[PDB]
């Protein structure tokens, strides 16, 4: 919808379609000059970068940092880690020594 | 961020102009009738309307 | 790559050489303004306009 | 070299107000203006590329512009871009021009003519610059960390950017017609003119030398100068000459790049203990961005733009 | 004098969901047609958006 | 606040300054900065530079 997040969409940065909807309007020129008027409603992108509000980096619960390039949440602590183990005879003692 | 390409105006006077449709995102055509414009130099198209 | 009427030469070597601009300077933009959409419009440009 | 600007002239516009609020064509008007770096840096567009003469030669004391289907060239100097304070010119190669300004409302570019009269050309422009970061500082200081950012370069290499370059109509003019006695001469010097007057048989076609149409007065025949050597530029201010179009292709200088800004650390705030709760004493020099969050299971948010001395519980 | 852009209409059941873009404080007022008329009156700076 | 000034014959400043409130609003619904190129014709007032 025009005005808003994704006024105009490409399905990847270096595709060849788009698609748009910013209601584009002509007008009748002014007598006497050659200006070739018209309207059209303001970006959606830089509107949303106004107003997109809040994030996940500050609102994210139990205290983990978000970042990027990849997503990932880090240091993020809930559950449990079960383990499992095998170990060798040379790692122990004899109960003589 | 979008980007609003307005080609320059073609002005064919002494007779008529019809548009054309093309292949292209949001496309937006018009032809008007009556203009009478002017330059620097003075004012062509001697047809008067 | 380009064409000119019915030329079809490449576009690194166009047969204008050398000063294609001035020697004709409107045949140099009308064989400029028909290669707009070839991919090797560039070198062409490159090689157009290039003399000492 | 290559000297790309060979084929290209400067134009004249339409503008808005020259600068005393009337509308008249002036030699200076600004296209589209470019604002897409993060630290603030313009590109203002003019009609009459800077930094070229005359004869076509590159040089850094002449600019080009146009004037009455005639080249003149001006000083270099005394070309001001200025914004409700005044601006500083950073770059300048062609068309385009670099500049730094303080926040305003409007923008003008002027520079001197071959008399030594300013011609001048604003569009109305809402700048409001904010440094990359979480403080709107206003200069760097000698002190503080390195944030990633994007600026224009200076360099004109390579940038895969594109302007349309069509070739120029037929500009009309009339000064040309010199009614004697029941007939006209047409003036020449290098522009072949076209004509058409209505009076008798045919009176249309092109020419290079005067002549006599010794019917009509000047009501009829005009002269259209046909120059058809130099691209000039897509301008929606300027018609077209044929349906199709003709089109061309060209390179503009400063692409964008990655650099790194400096930015202030602002002092860290004063603790005071409590009974599970904080107060904190904020000092600011400029607006800062203070925000917190309790890491629980449900936690409690805040953020907010201090501007002056606050007290906060957390 | 300028002349600002057309707002966005939305229509729903007996409202009309309005969204204002201006470039510079604009003013904007409706009135409602009946008997009673429902006045009002602002000045608009900031996109926003309004339910009339 | 506003102020005028001229060089004397010495080329010395000679100013003075006056206290003035100046804030324009142009005529109309919108508080713009510069004309446009496409618009409306609202009449106005002003001085005009004839001595009759
Ligand atoms: C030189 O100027 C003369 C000015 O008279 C141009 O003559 C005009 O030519 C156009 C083109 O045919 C005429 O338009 C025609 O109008 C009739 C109706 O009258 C219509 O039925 C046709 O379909 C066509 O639209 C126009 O009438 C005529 N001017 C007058 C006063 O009759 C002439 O074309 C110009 N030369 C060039 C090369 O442009
Ligand atoms: C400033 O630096 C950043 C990060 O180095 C630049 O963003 C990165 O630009 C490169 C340009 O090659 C992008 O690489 C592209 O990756 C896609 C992934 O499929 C690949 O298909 C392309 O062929 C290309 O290699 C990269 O994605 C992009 N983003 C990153 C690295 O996060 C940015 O362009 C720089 N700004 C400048 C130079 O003005």
């Amino acid at each position: 919808q025009p005005g808003r997040f994704g006024d105009i969409q490409s399905r990847t940065v270096e595709s060849n379609d788009l698609y748009a909807n910013t209601a584009l309007k002509l007008a009748r020129p002014s007598p006497g000059m050659v200006h070739v008027p018209y309207t059209q409603t303001p970006s959606g992108f830089k509107y949303w970068l106004k107003e997109k509000g809040t994030a996940l980096n500050t609102k994210a619960p139990f205290g983990c940092q978000i970042k990027t390039n990849p997503v990932r949440a880090m240091n993020c602590a809930v559950g449990n880690i079960p383990v499992s183990m095998n170990l060798p005879d040379s790692a122990f003692t004899r109960i003589v020594e | 961020e979008y980007k609003t390409v307005v080609p320059s105006p073609y002005v064919k006077c002494c007779g008529a102009s019809e548009c054309s449709t093309k292949e292209k995102p949001d496309y937006q055509c018009k032809v008007y009738t009556g203009v009478y414009p002017f330059m620097w130099g003075g004012a062509y198209c001697f047809c008067d309307s | 790559m380009c064409v000119l009427a019915n030329a079809t030469f490449p576009c690194f070597q166009p047969p204008c050489v050398p000063c294609c601009y001035e020697n004709n300077a409107e045949a140099t933009l009308r064989m400029l303004e028909d290669n707009v959409d070839r991919p090797g419009y560039y070198d062409l440009l490159q090689a157009a306009l290039t003399c000492r | 070299h290559f000297n790309v600007y060979k084929a290209t002239r400067p134009y004249i516009a339409y503008c808005a107000d020259c600068g005393a609020g009337h509308s008249c064509h002036s030699p200076v008007a600004i296209e589209a203006v470019r604002s897409e770096a993060t630290d603030g840096m313009l590109k203002i567009q003019f009609s009459a590329q800077i930094g070229i003469d005359k004869s076509d030669n590159h040089d850094y004391t002449k600019i080009r512009y146009a004037d009455g289907h005639a080249i003149e060239n001006a000083v270099r100097s005394s070309l001001k871009v200025a914004t409700s304070g005044d601006c500083f010119v950073h770059g300048t190669m062609g068309h385009f021009i670099l500049a730094k300004c303080p926040p305003g409302e409007f923008l003008q570019v002027s520079i001197q003519d071959t008399r030594n009269a300013v011609r001048a050309c604003r569009i109305q422009y809402h700048h409001d610059p904010q440094p990359v970061g979480r403080e709107k500082f206003t200069i760097r200081p000698h002190y503080g960390k390195e944030i990633p950012c994007t600026t224009y370069q200076q360099t004109t290499a390579k940038t895969v950017e594109e302007i349309d370059m069509h070739m120029p109509p037929d500009t009309p003019d009339r000064t040309l017609l010199s009614q004697q006695s029941g007939n006209v001469k047409i003036t020449v010097g290098g522009k072949k003119v076209k004509y058409n007057c209505t009076c008798g048989t045919g009176n249309v076609g092109t020419t290079n030398s005067d002549m006599t149409i010794n019917t009509c007065l000047i009501e009829q025949c005009h002269v259209s100068v046909t120059d058809h050597k130099k691209w000039q530029f897509n301008s929606p201010f300027v018609p077209r000459a044929d349906e199709p179009a003709r089109k061309g292709k060209v390179h503009i200088p400063f692409p964008l790049d990655n650099i790194t800004c400096r930015v202030p650390m602002a002092r860290e705030p004063t603790v005071i203990h409590g009974k599970r709760e904080v107060t904190l004493h904020l000092h600011p020099d400029h607006p800062t961005l203070f925000s917190y969050r309790t890491l629980g299971e449900d936690p409690q948010y805040h953020e907010e733009w201090v501007t002056a001395a606050v007290e906060r519980t957390i």
